[PDB]
RNA sequence: CUGGGUCGGGGUUUCGUACGUAGCAGAGCAGCUGCUGCGAUCUAUUGAAAGUCAGCCCUCGACACAAGGGUUUGU
RNA sequence: GCCCGGGUGGAGCCGCCGCAGGUGCAGAUCUUGGUGGUAGUAGCAAAUAUUCAAACGAGAACUUUGAAGGCCGAAGUGGAGAAGGGUUCCAUGUGAACAGCAGUUGAACAUGGGUCAGUCGGUCCUGAGAGAUGGGCGAGCGCCGUUCCGAAGGGACGGGCGAUGGCCUCCGUUGCCCUCAGCCGAUCGAAAGGGAGUCGGGUUCAGAUCCCCGAAUCCGGAGUGGCGGAGAUGGGCGCCGCGAGGCGUCCAGUGCGGUAACGCGACCGAUCCCGGAGAAGCCGGCGGGAGCCCCGGGGAGAGUUCUCUUUUCUUUGUGAAGGGCAGGGCGCCCUGGAAUGGGUUCGCCCCGAGAGAGGGGCCCGUGCCUUGGAAAGCGUCGCGGUUCCGGCGGCGUCCGGUGAGCUCUCGCUGGCCCUUGAAAAUCCGGGGGAGAGGGUGUAAAUCUCGCGCCGGGCCGUACCCAUAUCCGCAGCAGGUCUCCAAGGUGAACAGCCUCUGGCAUGUUGGAACAAUGUAGGUAAGGGAAGUCGGCAAGCCGGAUCCGUAACUUCGGGAUAAGGAUUGGCUCUAAGGGCUGGCAGCCGACUUAGAACUGGUGCGGACCAGGGGAAUCCG
RNA sequence: UGGUGGAGGUCCGUAGCGGUCCUGACGUGCGAAUCGGUCGUCCGACCUGGGUAUAGGGGCGAAAGACUAAUCGAACCAUC
């Protein structure tokens, strides 16, 4: 009886992407649903300054 | 042991202790979903339980 | 329900008792007309009142 | 020594030029003192790659198969 | 209507004269029971989906195992409860009936098993309310009423009298007298309100905060209290002794420290009185702490390796209760006295009724360290019992960083109310100062301090909790109260895909792919000519940058209307922390601009407002 | 003029609650009222569990003669 293993989920795809977004990509103004504000809400930006 | 529902459990110990001149150690009941009152018995640690067993008749 | 009184486990208990079928040897008896437990309860089809 | 069937090969046709490799082609960027790496895309191999009877056309290439089985019928 | 023959049948029956009636069926959408045609017909079509091999077996599309492909997609087809059900739970066996096909299977049938508590709830409190007595009414069973037309206390510190037991000491047990004094009304009313106190590991076929192991904890009790420690042992005088230390008289001793907030291990005290906790709405913002998620590494084990990949995946810990320290909060204290006003928040807000600036005190500390505790757990590698084993061994359980991230929790602060958002049980503190102890000791009365001794009775506890255990006549697409909640995309708990976990397509399968349907789509040219009627379908749709009329109750209309852009890739610029105008080291997502590039394609799936001009009514 | 702040029986829109249109499906149905798409509302006169009170010429009703156990312009049960 063994217990077989957990199938696999990797990350790399979405870490890679992830990367491209700190480099810049896919985060032009095509590729954005939500309103600025909700994006990053002014009242924090506000905050932190 | 299987009991009557009309017993504590100061009775069932006190009954034990007299019929079979033993010690016990605590006792623990339920009622089964068939109507009388199941006690274990848990006896000192001097006694063990097989002894005793064996002069009830059950083995 | 797991939380009940023990006037309604006692009213459980003995309706569970009474749903065993006869024995046997009783329709083989000399003056016997019954030919089986005709009072037995299932959960599914009778809900038992209360 | 004939038959279809399967596979294969051509014909037609659909889409649009495959993987890999090479390029001193490439917005540029980083490292080593001109070289090496990342880089969407582009050029050549490349009207290439892929599909194409299942209800398309031809084969005379390969393979096995095909002288069966059952029920009836009379002036 | 009847008489014979034949057959079946197995125990009573008829003729004539009278007597009596529940005395004659084709119907009443007659009553009960039975049986047809319809008809081997309608139908066994809501929620994507199954395939291969083997085993068992008379028998396999449906059972079991393995493999593959799928779905649920954390607001689940997952893991647990409440109500309800009541044995449906577990094991073994059977395949007559049931599970609208079948079954080797079942929530079916037949045999047996299974629910363990001082700490989890009930049990107690009172809420809205329900309901006796007194009283009133009523022909009457009864009804009204809940403090109202009531002699509503059966209690007690203490004192006195009388009796008893125990070494009759001192106390207990009473019986009588003196003295002391309210009740908000008996009683019931919550398995979600209040309500002291149990956590971790292991174990079963089915039970675990309940069994075993190990660590705790609350309440209650105890003649002699079992014991320590506190109350406590000092000063004066006359002395002795060289002094140390030791005698004889007096006097005190119901604790001590800090300026203060307050602190210390306890630190007498009744009737009575005061107060607190229990004990409080909704919403907003912010901060702290956990859990989860995320990033960079060390291990251990797995996956891919046709080429590449220091690669991808899993795992990498400590309970309750004490002690200590971080860290949060304070409308707490001391010094000092401030305009040239200052401090400070995201917002506020604060100050001569004492700000800033120093120094302290208190509360919560669910975080960290430690005791528990490595001995256990877990991950790997290897030996055993050839097994019946909490079997035995090695190694490891490591180092960091971030976040307007999500959930929970703690705290601060504000907003809203013609809404102000429970009671009681229970517990505690204080004010008072009635009493008690001893005369210097063997100190006593008294101790909310430490340890020690004994006990905690009764009832529930299995399972389902829902496209099959509940209610709908049923395994019914209905209904039925809750907690937990991963990765990617994305504003998002939206939609879509996936992991942990689960499932077998929803009461059958195979072969065909006619009509007509039901549910989706697409259509040349026209564009509402259709129709009672643009019914239905279709257009628009996110975000960024421009622009936005009439009218208006001046708030709106408004996403009015109307335009442009949106991909990929490579860059640039700006927006911060820590340490020692600067230097070094770390860093989290954003925003803007540019170049290049693709068959003009870029909110590429999903998500996702058609618009305008008017009339009527509210 | 630029920020800040974060009101509202405010707007889009989930869960929840409700039920417009297709007069769609079904109409001896899954169902003695369900299903699908599309819809209204979604911080307040909001939704919901349990406890408790109101009983038939009576109750309760933001009022439709609505609801009062599939029964309502007078419930259900037994008797006359
Ligand atoms: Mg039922
Ligand atoms: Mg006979
Ligand atoms: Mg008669
Ligand atoms: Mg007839
Ligand atoms: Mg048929
Ligand atoms: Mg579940
Ligand atoms: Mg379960
Ligand atoms: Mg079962
Ligand atoms: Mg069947
Ligand atoms: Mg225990
Ligand atoms: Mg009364
Ligand atoms: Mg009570
Ligand atoms: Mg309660
Ligand atoms: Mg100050
Ligand atoms: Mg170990
Ligand atoms: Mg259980
Ligand atoms: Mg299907
Ligand atoms: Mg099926
Ligand atoms: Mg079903
Ligand atoms: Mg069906
Ligand atoms: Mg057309
Ligand atoms: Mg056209
Ligand atoms: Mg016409
Ligand atoms: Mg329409
Ligand atoms: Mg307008
Ligand atoms: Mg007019
Ligand atoms: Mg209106
Ligand atoms: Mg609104
Ligand atoms: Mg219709
Ligand atoms: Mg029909
Ligand atoms: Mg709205
Ligand atoms: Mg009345
Ligand atoms: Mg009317
Ligand atoms: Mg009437």
């Amino acid at each position: 009886i063994i217990r077989k293993p957990v199938t696999v989920h990797s990350r790399a795809r979405c870490r890679k992407n992830t990367l491209a977004r700190r480099k810049g990509r896919h985060m032009g103004i095509g590729k954005r649903k939500g309103t600025a504000n909700a994006r990053m809400p002014e009242k924090v930006t506000w905050m932190r300054r | 042991f299987i009991v009557d529902v009309k017993a504590n459990k100061h009775q069932i110990k006190q009954a034990v202790k007299k019929l079979y001149d033993i010690d016990v150690a605590k006792v623990n009941t339920l009622i089964r979903p068939d109507g009388e009152k199941k006690a274990y018995v848990r006896l000192a640690p001097d006694y063990d339980a097989l002894d005793v067993a064996n002069k009830i008749g059950i083995i | 329900s797991s939380h009940k009184t023990f006037r309604i486990k006692r009213f459980l208990a003995k309706k569970q008792k009474q749903n065993r079928p006869i024995p046997q040897w009783i329709w083989m008896k000399t003056g016997n007309k019954i030919r089986y437990n005709s009072k037995r309860r299932h959960w599914r089809r009778t809900k038992l009142g209360l």
